[PDB]
């Protein structure tokens, strides 16, 4: 199984396990942040600061 | 249904 | 076993006390999650201490600078709104968790022998929490902060012979001004460490006399080590609490407060609705319900006397509420009364709330006055229900 | 703080030979029935005073306001 | 036993460095 | 009586920045800052918001620099001990219209126009209350004739408020040609005020969403961990040598 | 005192206690903690070893069931004697001995340690 | 620059005419009295509470 394969890969020495945990934490946090950012931008279209019609017309 | 006082050991003691 | 060569680090003298009292302490095998609430209260205290230190790195205890300093923390400091919301809502969750702790103790009659010292140290801890939260709430220096400080400190005048002297001495200068602000900042910073000491004594006394269980029975037959069996249970509790507290911090951070504390203190005008924080509301309701403010202070002292007098009751043989239907109903009625009492304290003194509060406080003391009667009758039970 | 032995015989199975998240779902209807039939009285004594007092308060406030309405 | 010990020490050092980078993400130091 | 004392209750408007995933309408924040500068800054003050707070929120940095250079503020002593006025920079807070509370009360008939920085967090049901207060300048009911020098406003506690009806149709000319009406002006100014009271709302909401989701996954893991560690105890069979 | 066989409320109370105690497979006397009174401790010391051991077995079974979140099977619930007490007589004798000892100038044979 | 709020409240005026009728009944009673304190702000509050509850979503869906 995939679980047994990945176990035989990264669950025989604790050092590799801790490195994998840290790398997975970083990657997962980045992935969740990207997903939430996409969701937020989809939900709040038009209201952003970057897309207001008079952003540079006061000058 | 419950056993009588004599049908055990701790109960008899 | 002669310890010639060392086997395990946990049994070495450096980690021996920690080993015993954290890893190897035998615990009843049938504990539910309210013991997790006790551990959770400990964690809330630690969170409060850490966030408070990092907040005090930016707070100015002067009357002319406190409010703007807090707004500094919210607007300018890098991730400072998180620190402030964590501190405030963490005070709220600390009180929520301690209330659940106390009510589990009441339900399972954990105050009974031999844990009288545990219960008494808990009462002292509750007093310390009340004082610390009050003096801390004075710190932001808003309308509610200043006026609540004024009222709660000025009700200390009810002492017969030395009331006015104590009020003036605590005020430091005929009012609740800058001197009181500095005084309260120093005391708010100091008290949590006494609270840590009290918590350690609390845990030491409990560890002396074991721990109760949902059955209230002797529990030295089936006991298991604290780690890992109850560490994982406490961990589930901690993660659930973290989700709850994160709901409060990020989405509804000002629900548990009043909007009058965002106005700078103005001792000239008076806000129309002066109430303490939600977790002082039951006590405030009792005190407000009983008129003749000297009587109110006496009534608060009586509340704490009753709380201290619970453990020292006469017969009280059967402990848990699972085998005490009458006491189970009495406890649920008391909890409903406490919730109603808390709700009354936020209402004005106009009718019918005066009648409702004067009934609710009486019912509170009635609960505290009818537990020995149940204990005596229960002591009378066994020689009547015999089936033979 | 001594330990009282009982003279039992205990068989236990390793945690890796058991289903770990199925007992929560095995008997949901029976468990809901047990909770309700065991705690309905306590629920009444808890939520009874609260709801009764709330109804009384709103009722009296309605009467008072309508009476003072010129 | 020494080769295994030094291999394990190096593995723990790699783990420690990974934890350090995770705590303090420094592309400023990574790029050169 | 008590009803007028506590004021007519404010409804629940569907604000664009309400919801677990909802952001400020930044165009509306810009419009609200315009209306505040035009009509509300004559009497009210903010004193908690710097010009740099508008950079990246409603205005671009050069626009904020020009706007700050418009006004002049007093700067500390020079090499002669004298005081002087220099055009405002990108760090100065919003100008104050009155010298102090006494001058404000004297100019506004004893009533002090409150500081507007935290106005929506300093009132119960803040944003709805502010919008209703601004829009609801109604004809007083029958036989309740209020004194001269005030105005009737059902939402204000007591019914009598000290500021006159400010928001009028066509009061300002919006930059982007949005038709200025009383309701639109009120919506924009309340959006701006709610941003001013809470400039961290968007970051707070994003953090809350991410961490509630992540901690929910953690809770599932912790529950599984506890069940796994306790399963050697809960599924055990013991023989005790006793019946009743 | 009109508890038994003449009070409907007392009959209901007895029914509820029987239900709960038989449900966990306990007895009423097993609810008496030795640490609570220090007279229960002396009574349990004086009781025969078979009775004390049966009490401990019932207590261990009850705690096991409480952990597992389940009750006795209906068969063992039927074969229950919740009120076949074993401790009341010895406890009363111990209390009476204490009563006379305090009545006429005697030190207590045991005291609670200050915690 | 016709006020959306005023137009919408005028449109929803005939939705809950019952509080308005009660308010008019008080108006007639007060006109008959002409000497007392004669406020009856309660009818005013009820009627305007109903209108405000009506004009809650429509206002913002009509605003720019
Ligand atoms: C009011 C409504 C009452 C509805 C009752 C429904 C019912 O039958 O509940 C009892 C029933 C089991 O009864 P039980 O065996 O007596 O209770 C479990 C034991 O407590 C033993 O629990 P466990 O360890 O086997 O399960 C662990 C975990 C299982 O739950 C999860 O994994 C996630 C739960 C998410 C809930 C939202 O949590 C629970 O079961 C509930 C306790 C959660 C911890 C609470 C600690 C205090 C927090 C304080 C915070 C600060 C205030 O539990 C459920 O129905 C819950 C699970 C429902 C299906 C979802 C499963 C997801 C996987
Ligand atoms: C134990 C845990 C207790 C949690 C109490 C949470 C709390 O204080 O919420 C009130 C807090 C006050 O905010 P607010 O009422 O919107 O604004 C205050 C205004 O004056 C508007 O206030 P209002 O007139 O609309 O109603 C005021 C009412 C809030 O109204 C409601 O809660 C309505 C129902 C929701 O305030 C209370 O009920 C405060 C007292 C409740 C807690 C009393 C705890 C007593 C514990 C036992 C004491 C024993 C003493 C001796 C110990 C030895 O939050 C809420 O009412 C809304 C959130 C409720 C969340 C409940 C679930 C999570 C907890
Ligand atoms: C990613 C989210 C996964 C959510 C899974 C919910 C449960 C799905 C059904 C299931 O297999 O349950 C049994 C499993 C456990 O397996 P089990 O051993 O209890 O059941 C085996 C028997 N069958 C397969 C028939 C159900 O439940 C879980 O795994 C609970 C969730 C734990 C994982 C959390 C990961 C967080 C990552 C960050
Ligand atoms: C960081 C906070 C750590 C808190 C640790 C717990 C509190 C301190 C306890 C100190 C103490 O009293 O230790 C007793 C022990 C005496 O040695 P021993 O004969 O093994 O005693 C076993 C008990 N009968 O004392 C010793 O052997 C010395 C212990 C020194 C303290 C070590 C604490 C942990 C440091 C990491
Ligand atoms: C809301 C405030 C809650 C405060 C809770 C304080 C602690 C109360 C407590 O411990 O309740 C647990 C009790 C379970 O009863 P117990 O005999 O302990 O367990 C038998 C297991 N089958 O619970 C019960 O007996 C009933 C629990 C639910 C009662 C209220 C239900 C509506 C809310
Ligand atoms: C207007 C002014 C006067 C106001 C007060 C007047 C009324 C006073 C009280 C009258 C009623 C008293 C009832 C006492 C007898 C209860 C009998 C009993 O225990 O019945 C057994 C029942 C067991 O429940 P269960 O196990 O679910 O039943 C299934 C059975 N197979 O057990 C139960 O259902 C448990 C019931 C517990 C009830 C506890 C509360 C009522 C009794 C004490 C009242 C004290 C009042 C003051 C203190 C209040 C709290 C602070
Ligand atoms: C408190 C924390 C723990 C303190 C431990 C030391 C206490 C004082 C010394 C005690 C005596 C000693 O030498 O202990 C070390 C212990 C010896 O092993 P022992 O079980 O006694 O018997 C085998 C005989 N060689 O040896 C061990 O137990 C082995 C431990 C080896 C750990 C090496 C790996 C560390 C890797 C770096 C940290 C983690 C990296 C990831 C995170 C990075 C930062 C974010
Ligand atoms: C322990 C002290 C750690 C101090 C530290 O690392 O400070 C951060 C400092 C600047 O790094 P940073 O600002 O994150 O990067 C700029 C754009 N990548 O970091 C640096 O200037 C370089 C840090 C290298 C790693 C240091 C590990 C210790
Ligand atoms: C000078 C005239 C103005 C102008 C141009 C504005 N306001 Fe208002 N305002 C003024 C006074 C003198 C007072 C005090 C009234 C009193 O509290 O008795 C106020 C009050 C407010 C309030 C507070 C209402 C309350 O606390 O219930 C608010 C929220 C308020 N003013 C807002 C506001 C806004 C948004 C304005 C721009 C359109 C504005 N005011 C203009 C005096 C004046
Ligand atoms: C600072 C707040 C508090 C902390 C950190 C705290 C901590 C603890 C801890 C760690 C335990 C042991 C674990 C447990 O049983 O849950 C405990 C038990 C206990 N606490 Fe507290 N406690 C606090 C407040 C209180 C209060 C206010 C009371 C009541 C006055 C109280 C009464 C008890 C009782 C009776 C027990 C016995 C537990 C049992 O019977 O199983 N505690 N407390
Ligand atoms: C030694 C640890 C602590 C320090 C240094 C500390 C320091 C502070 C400081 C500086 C403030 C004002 C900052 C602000 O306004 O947000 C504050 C506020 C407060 N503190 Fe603490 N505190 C500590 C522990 C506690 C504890 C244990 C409690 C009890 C729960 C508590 C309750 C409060 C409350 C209620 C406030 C007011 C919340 C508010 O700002 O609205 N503090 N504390």
């Amino acid at each position: 199984g995939i679980f047994e394969s990945l176990y035989k890969v990264v669950m025989r020495r604790n050092s590799v396990y801790v490195t994998f945990v840290i790398a997975g934490a970083f990657l997962g946090e980045r992935a969740v942040d990207y997903g939430i950012h996409k969701l937020w931008e989809a939900n709040n279209v038009g209201k952003r600061y970057e897309d207001i019609p008079v952003l540079g017309q006061k000058l | 249904a419950p056993p009588p006082p004599t049908a055990m050991i701790y109960d008899r003691a | 076993t002669i310890r010639n060569q060392r086997f395990s680090l946990l049994k070495e003298p450096i980690s021996s006390t920690l080993n015993q009292h954290l890893i190897d302490y035998p615990t009843p095998s049938n504990l539910s999650y309210w013991w997790g609430f006790g551990s959770l209260a400990g964690i809330c205290l630690v969170i409060q201490i850490v966030t408070g230190v990092f907040l005090a790195m930016h707070y100015t205890p002067h009357v002319d600078l406190a409010f703007n300093s807090v707004e500094h923390v919210m607007r300018d400091v890098e991730g400072g709104w998180l620190l402030r919301y964590m501190h405030a809502n963490g005070a709220s969750m600390f009180f929520i968790v301690v209330y659940l702790h106390i009510f589990r103790g009441l339900y399972y009659a954990s105050y009974s022998s031999p844990r009288e010292f545990v219960w008494c140290l808990g009462v002292v801890i509750f007093l310390l929490m009340i004082v610390t939260a009050f003096t801390g709430y004075v710190l932001p220096w808003g309308q509610m902060s200043f006026w609540g400080a004024t009222v709660i400190t000025s009700l200390a005048s009810a002492i017969p012979v030395v009331g006015d002297t104590i009020v003036t001495w605590l005020w430091g200068g005929f009012s609740v001004d800058n001197a009181t602000l500095n005084r309260f900042f120093s005391l708010h910073y100091l008290l949590p460490f006494l609270l840590v000491g009290a918590s350690l004594l609390h845990l030491a006394a409990l560890h002396q006399y074991g721990s109760n269980n949902p059955l209230g029975v002797h529990s030295e037959m089936d006991q298991i080590s604290f780690y890992p069996y109850f560490y994982v249970k406490d961990l589930v509790g901690w993660v659930a609490f973290a989700i709850f507290f994160s709901i409060w911090i990020f989405y509804a951070p000002n629900v548990l407060g009043h909007p009058d504390n965002y106005i700078p203190a103005n001792p000239m005008s008076t806000p129309p609705h002066i109430v303490p924080e939600w977790y002082f509301l039951p006590i405030y309701a009792i005190l407000r319900s009983i008129p003749d403010k000297s009587g109110g202070v006496a009534a608060i002292a009586l509340v704490f006397i009753c709380l201290l007098a619970l453990p020292f009751f006469k017969s009280m043989y059967v402990r848990s509420s699972s085998f005490r239907p009458i006491y189970q109903g009495i406890f649920w009625l008391l909890l409903a009364d406490c919730l109603l009492l808390g709700w009354i304290g936020c209402q004005p003194v106009e009718a019918p709330f005066v009648t409702i509060g004067q009934i609710s406080s009486f019912v509170f003391f009635l609960f505290f006055a009818i537990t020995p009667i149940l204990g005596r009758v229960g002591r009378g039970i066994p020689n009547s229900y015999t089936t033979d | 703080k001594q330990i009282v032995p009982v003279k039992s015989v205990i068989y236990a199975l390793s945690p890796f030979q058991q289903k770990v998240m199925t007992g929560l779902w095995k008997d949901l209807p029976t468990k809901i029935h047990h909770k309700v039939s065991e705690n309905w009285i306590s629920a009444t004594l808890l939520l009874g005073p609260l709801v009764g007092t709330y109804a009384y308060v709103q009722n009296y406030l309605e009467k008072e306001k309508l009476h003072h309405r010129y | 036993i020494q080769p295994a010990d030094v291999k394990a020490a190096a593995m723990w050092g790699v783990a420690a460095a990974t934890g350090g980078l995770y705590l303090v993400q420094v592309s400023i130091l990574v790029l050169p | 009586a008590d009803e007028a004392e506590h004021g007519l209750a404010c409804p629940s408007y569907p604000w664009p920045h309400k919801g677990i995933l909802s952001s400020y309408d930044h165009a509306s924040i810009r419009r609200g800052h315009q209306v505040y500068t035009e009509v509300c800054a004559s009497c009210h003050s903010m004193s908690l918001i710097s010009y740099r707070d508008l950079v990246g929120v409603a205005y671009t940095e050069e626009e904020v620099k020009a706007m700050a250079a418009e006004i002049e503020v007093v700067d500390g002593p020079n090499d002669e001990g004298e005081m002087f006025t220099r055009p405002g920079k990108l760090s100065d807070r919003f100008p104050q219209p009155y010298a102090n509370e006494a001058a404000a009360r004297f100019a506004n008939g004893g009533a002090y126009p409150p500081d507007l920085s935290l106005i929506t967090k300093a009132r119960h049901n803040g944003q709805n209350y502010v919008f209703s207060l601004l829009t609801g300048y109604r004809d007083p009911p029958a036989g309740v004739s209020i004194r001269e020098g005030l105005h009737y406003n059902p939402y204000f506690p007591g019914g009598a408020i000290a500021m006159p009806k400010m928001l009028n149709d066509g009061a300002v000319e919006y930059e982007d040609g949005t038709p200025a009406t009383e309701a639109q002006m009120g919506k924009d100014v309340v959006s701006f005020l709610s941003w001013a009271a809470e400039p961290e709302m968007e970051e707070r909401k994003l953090m809350g969403f991410k961490w509630i989701f992540v901690l929910s996954l953690a809770l599932l893991q912790a529950a599984y961990y506890r069940r796994l560690r306790w399963s050697v105890l809960k599924s055990r069979k013991l023989v005790l040598d006793v019946v009743n | 005192f009109l508890d038994p066989k003449k009070n409907w409320l007392a009959a209901q109370h007895m029914k509820s206690l029987v239900k709960r105690l038989s449900k966990y497979g306990l007895r009423y006397d097993d609810l008496y903690d030795p640490y609570y009174d220090l007279d229960v401790k002396e009574a349990l010391n004086r009781l025969p070893k078979e009775v004390v051991d049966a009490r401990h077995a019932r207590l261990k079974r009850a705690i096991d069931l409480s952990m597992k979140h389940e009750y006795l099977p209906e068969d063992l619930q039927a074969m229950q004697t919740p009120f076949r007490g074993y401790l009341q007589d010895m406890l009363a004798l111990v209390k009476r001995e204490r009563a006379e000892r305090e009545a006429l100038g005697g030190l207590p044979l045991y005291q609670r340690s200050i915690p | 620059p016709v006020d959306q709020k005023r137009y919408l409240e005028e449109s929803c005026k005939p939705k809950c005419v019952k509080p308005l009728l009660e308010y008019q009944a008080c108006i007639k009673r007060i006109h008959g009295d002409d000497s007392g304190q004669k406020h009856c702000t309660g009818q005013y509050f009820d009627y305007w509470f109903c209108v405000d509850k009506c004009v809650a979503p429509k206002l913002f869906t009509k605003l720019k």
